[PDB]
């Protein structure tokens, strides 16, 4: 997206370019919050078992229900 | 060296020929012995940029190996016996080296089952073999080399436990072994390694202070009480071991990140005062059939014997 935004700004008037730059800055801040994510698992130090690969669900919605019920 | 891929490919060839010939049930002594010998330092920087699922399958394979003598319950069959324990002890060495090897270690390249397995292997085989013939109260170079492997594996266990959090269902028994050998005779370097382990478990977790002090006070009567080699910690001026154990518990808890310093430090004096209060009240009265007084006198002369050295503080406290 940043690549495409830069391309569009380079071909071009100014208001669309600064909107593209500000939304890439929001992308950068989203990158910033997606930087702590592989450390936050690291300080957990979680203990994995043999049943890791069988729980293969990419829904991410019933997964939250599973975490809620396990907490309960 | 940024890669030094000049024996990285040597080891990588070793595991790929191994898992080819085994996966498509034992791998023998000599190969795994040299594998651990090279694993000492060659992969200690080069373990990075290696295939993860191969690591999972090899730790599963050596897990299934250590299953065989896990709680093994054991003139010519004794040769098979000794070679079985030496083979699985080398396997234990490969486990405890392989897990710790990288300075930054990616999650779930390990499962706690194998660490549990090496722990129970350590428990049973140590209490079965090494204590009775190094302490006759509980009652050729193979025992010595097994001993050295035990020392190395428990040291690596200590630094591995400092590296990452473990579950309490591991913490209880690893603390049990960390305190266990402190009442037999010829185990001094094991006792240093046990000091390292109790540093790891004690500074890493704040929830087992009560636990540790209770198993401390339980078996104090098992002390050797011998004039020979009672003080074996250099600072002449050799000192008794469990005194320095107490000292390093005292200085071990800091929890360095504001007022966290103050509350943690007063927590340290509170933990110390609970320790010494309970120890004193157990000592003071004369219990049936035994006493805790001579423990208290030798303990305190060692305490004021190490009163003023810049790497042993808090004796003044």
């Amino acid at each position: 997206k940043r690549e495409t935004s830069g391309e569009k700004s380079r071909q071009l008037i100014n208001h669309d370019t600064k909107e593209l730059e500000k939304m890439t800055n929001r992308q950068g801040m989203l990158l910033k919050k997606k930087e702590e994510c592989m450390k936050k698992i690291r300080e957990l130090g979680s203990l994995p078992q043999e049943a890791f690969e069988k729980y293969q669900t990419l829904s991410l919605k019933q997964l939250f229900r599973k975490l809620e019920q396990c907490n309960t | 060296m940024m890669d030094s891929s000049t024996f990285k490919r040597f080891t990588a060839s070793i595991e790929n020929i191994l898992d080819n010939l085994e996966d498509m049930l034992l791998l023998g002594k000599h190969q795994l012995n040299e594998l651990g010998s090279e694993s000492a330092k060659i992969k200690a920087m080069g373990i990075m940029d290696k295939l993860s699922t191969d690591k999972t399958v090899k730790v599963l394979n050596i897990l299934e190996k250590n299953i065989q003598d896990g709680s093994k319950l054991s003139e010519r069959l004794w040769r098979d016996l000794i070679m079985e324990r030496v083979t699985k002890s080398a396997d234990a060495c490969l486990t405890t080296i392989n897990i710790m090897t990288s300075p930054n270690m990616p999650k779930a390249v390990y499962i706690e089952d194998v660490i549990e397995r090496v722990i129970q292997y350590t428990k049973f085989h140590l209490q079965n073999t090494l204590y009775p013939q190094y302490d006759p109260v509980y009652r050729q170079r193979v025992i010595v080399m097994l001993y050295n492997k035990v020392c190395d594996i428990v040291s690596s266990l200590s630094e591995l436990l400092e590296i990452q959090l473990l579950t309490d269902t591991t913490i209880l028994q690893v603390s049990s072994m960390g305190i266990t050998p402190f009442f037999v005779e010829n185990v001094s370097e094991l006792q240093l390694c046990a000091i390292k382990l109790v540093t790891a478990v004690f500074s890493r977790y704040e929830k087992h202070r009560q636990l540790i002090l209770e198993e401390i006070f339980t078996s104090l009567a098992r002390l050797p009480t011998s004039k020979r080699s009672l003080r074996n910690f250099r600072l002449p001026m050799y000192i008794q071991m469990v005194t320095a154990l107490v000292l390093q518990l005292i200085q071990c808890v800091v929890h360095l990140p504001d007022v966290v310093i103050t509350n943690s430090y007063e927590t340290a004096m509170r933990t110390a005062q609970n320790f010494l209060s309970i120890f004193l009240k157990k000592c003071g009265s004369k219990q049936g059939e035994e006493d805790y007084r001579p423990l208290f006198e030798n303990f305190v002369q060692d305490l004021l014997s190490t009163v003023n050295k810049p790497e042993w503080p808090a004796a003044e406290l």
